[PDB]
């Protein structure tokens, strides 16, 4: 008999077999240090080994099943997930040296151990690396920390990672794959499929078009941001001077929310609060979380289970019973879902509950599918849906639905705090980084030409595209491309290309269905009872359908588009033009970083 | 409530891999290895023959669909026998004169 029926027949068993061990893998993600440890870490570490070991036996016999001669992708998508070749192409001798590279930076790079004279300021996360910048602006950190951090990192991390770059890509050329990067987009690129022979053809020209209109507006924005930064330290922060990447609130300075504090436009202006209940009322977050669910199911989001309600907290007991601040989707399955996050009394964690507990509702939205198919259309779709409503949490328009304060309270039009601009700093500040970080790793894994140009070309476009000029040029002793938290640990950065755009595409659609164009940032998502009667079909489809068909119901497009970002900055830009007239747009090109 | 504990209750026996479907008012007790393929494996678990028996894992934290349920089917028949399995409970208090 043909293996076609046998292959599906094992899939019935395989679905049940996968579910049992997956529960064990996600049994505990915080039970490590909260109390004493009778046995905590090795409990699920072995379970993942058992699940991986059982997976290997399942995957190995799945190859005998007929992967080819399957003209329809309705069920072959479940076959391909298990029948992936994976790491099994390598030999035993090849596989032994791979783990040697993985543990190289696991210790020296994870914690910063660089000597400082008298220990004025050590280069480590302790004590309070990020918070010490918001109160102290010491000059020594601004120059000495640049040299010292990578001195103890690049000595050994540069040559060891060469083996994975070249030698581990021999099998990719065997399977026509360009690199591991093409392996990361295995689900995006589907060939030999009827009517769904879809590839990433836009990867030839996606890079150029989206950044054409960004640069003219990006140059204008940095002038206004740097304008308020002159009075902090004019000796180094000057219109001629440029701020290196380590001087933007982190050792790498990718997120620029730390820059808000020094750019306060009006210190004498009286300030109102989003909640305005710091009194004997004693506002409880769980009550508002219950009050926020109605908006979440206003767009037909399936109700998250009683596990969170049965077990949660409002005030920390301050005992061994504690939950560490780990934001992670609980893919427990079997009908079990529990939300246990840092439900403290903080305003910051209030806003993100839309991504903390409200984003979780997507897990069981496609629970009808098996465990393998219980996912979104792609990686970007899953992440971007949770960010649609997060930006309107601090809106006073959101408070009107709450009803805690006066429902008839006046809505001020003094929206001129840099808080509005601060939201753009994280979104647009890291856009040029993700823009050219992946381009460096695309051809470099191929290794078609030598490594005589890997370093100097790495430092070519970054000195003018983002306006960051390093005070000290880096050498082979500095593995700057391998000095990131993700390149060294082999994390797929290709998600950022799609996750960023689709969030505004998802968000603009909701504002389109809410008859609110123009002020995208002021999207009136409250009382959005008018959106649940159409978007309910998209939750059910899950991975059973291509993302191309699902995208028509919100924007009616087949590609990635940048229209929502244009109208985001227009209300801010009108007030931004008048205060930037003294300072020239942009920065000096190829200036001397030393001065 | 009374049939769930951590680790899963495996006492109940069910199968989801049988050569043919069942019939109305029919009971199947015998179990054979699910030899889906044409190649006989001589009744040894592996390729082309899967294990027929299976068991639900009934931990208490399972969802409502996974929650075990006890269902009773009350079948009624009339094979033209004088047998009766009912009886009235209506009797008003008697009065006199
Ligand atoms: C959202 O819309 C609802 C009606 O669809 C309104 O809220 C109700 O308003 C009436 C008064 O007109 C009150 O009696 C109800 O108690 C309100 N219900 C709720 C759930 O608030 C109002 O237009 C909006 N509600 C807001 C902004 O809270
Ligand atoms: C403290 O108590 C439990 C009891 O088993 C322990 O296993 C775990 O580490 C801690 N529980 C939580 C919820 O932190
Ligand atoms: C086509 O779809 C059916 C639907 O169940 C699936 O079973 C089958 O594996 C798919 N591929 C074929 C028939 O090649
Ligand atoms: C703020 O100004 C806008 C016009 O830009 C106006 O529509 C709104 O009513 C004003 N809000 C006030 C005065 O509270």
């Amino acid at each position: 008999s043909t293996t076609e029926e046998q292959a599906k027949t094992f899939l019935e068993k395989f679905n049940h077999e996968a579910e049992d061990l997956s529960y064990q893998s996600s049994l505990a993600s915080w039970n490590y240090n909260t109390n004493i440890t009778d046995e905590n870490v090795q409990k699920m570490n072995e379970a993942r080994a058992k699940w991986s070991a059982f997976y290997e036996e399942q995957s190995r016999m799945a190859k005998t099943y007929s992967l080819e001669e399957i003209q329809n992708l309705t069920l072959k998508r479940q076959l391909k997930a298990l029948q992936q070749s994976g790491t099994s192409v390598l030999s035993a001798e090849k596989s032994k040296r791979l783990n040697t590279i993985l543990n190289t930076m696991s210790t020296i790079y994870s914690t910063g151990k660089v000597l400082d004279p008298n220990t004025q300021e050590c280069l480590a996360l302790e004590p309070g690396l990020d918070d010490i910048m918001e109160n102290s602006r010491d000059y020594n950190r601004r120059l000495w920390a640049w040299e010292g951090w990578r001195a103890e990192v690049g000595k050994q991390l540069r040559p060891l990672y060469e083996e994975y770059v070249v030698l581990e890509n021999e099998m990719a050329r065997a399977n026509n794959y360009e690199d591991y990067g093409d392996y990361w987009r295995g689900d995006y690129e589907v060939t030999e499929a009827g009517d769904y022979d879809y590839s990433r053809d836009q990867l030839m020209k996606d890079v150029e078009n989206t950044f054409a209109e960004i640069k003219p507006l990006y140059e204008q924005l940095h002038a206004y941001v740097r304008a308020k930064l002159m009075d902090t330290y004019p000796s180094y922060i000057s219109p001629t001077g440029c701020l290196p990447a380590h001087l933007l609130g982190d050792m790498w300075g990718r997120f620029w929310t730390n820059l808000y504090s020094l750019t306060v436009p009006f210190k004498h202006k009286p300030s109102i609060d989003v909640t305005e209940k710091m009194k004997n009322q004693s506002w409880d977050a769980e009550r508002i979380f219950k009050e926020a669910e109605k908006f979440f199911v206003s767009i037909s989001l399936p109700h998250m289970t009683q596990g969170f309600w049965d077990n949660s907290m409002l005030t920390e007991p301050g005992d061994g019973r504690k939950v560490v601040c780990h934001p992670t989707a609980w893919d427990l399955g079997k009908g079990d879902f529990r939300i246990k996050m840092c439900t403290k009394v903080t305003m910051d964690d209030f806003l993100t509950a839309h991504h903390e507990m409200g984003h979780i509702q997507y897990d069981m939205a496609y629970a009808a599918q098996p465990y393998l198919l219980r996912d979104g259309a792609n990686e970007g779709f899953h992440e971007a849906v949770g960010e649609i409503m997060s930006l309107s949490a601090a809106t006073p328009h959101y408070l009107k639905a709450l009803g805690l304060l006066e429902p008839d309270f006046y809505e001020d039009n003094e929206t001129e705090i840099n808080f509005l601009l601060k939201q753009a700093l994280t979104i647009v500040g890291t856009l040029p980084f993700t823009y050219m970080l992946e381009k460096w790793r695309w051809m470099v894994f191929k290794g078609e030409i030598p490594k005589e140009q890997w370093m100097e070309k790495w430092w070519e476009m970054k000195r003018e595209i983002v306006g960051v000029v390093e005070p000290l040029p880096h050498d082979e002793t500095y593995c700057d491309p391998a000095c990131l938290f993700h390149v060294a640990e082999d994390y797929s950065f290709i998600r950022y290309y799609t996750r960023t755009i689709y969030q505004f595409q998802f968000h603009e659609a909701l504002c389109k269905t809410a008859n609110h164009e123009g002020a995208l940032f002021k999207c009136d998502i409250s009382n959005s009872t008018e959106a649940g009667q159409r978007l309910l079909q998209m939750l059910s489809l899950g991975k059973s359908e291509p993302w191309t068909l699902a995208l028509e119901s919100i924007v009616g497009i087949k590609t990635m588009d940048v229209k929502p970002l244009l109208n985001y900055f227009e209300p801010l830009f009108t007030w931004l033009k008048e205060q930037n007239r003294n300072s020239f747009v942009g920065w000096s090109t190829e200036w001397t970083p030393y001065s | 409530n009374l049939d769930s504990k951590v680790g899963g209750n495996y006492n109940y026996l069910y199968r989801l891999f049988r050569k043919s479907n069942l019939k109305p008012f029919e009971r199947d007790i015998s179990t054979e290895i699910y030899q889906a393929g044409s190649t006989p494996c001589n009744g040894v678990e592996g390729f082309n023959c899967y294990f027929p028996l299976q068991s639900y894992g009934f931990q208490p934290t399972n969802g409502v669909g996974y929650q075990p349920y006890r269902v009773v089917v009350l079948s009624f028949e009339l094979l033209h026998a004088p047998a009766t399995v009912c009886g009235p409970k209506k009797s008003t208090n008697l009065v006199k004169n």
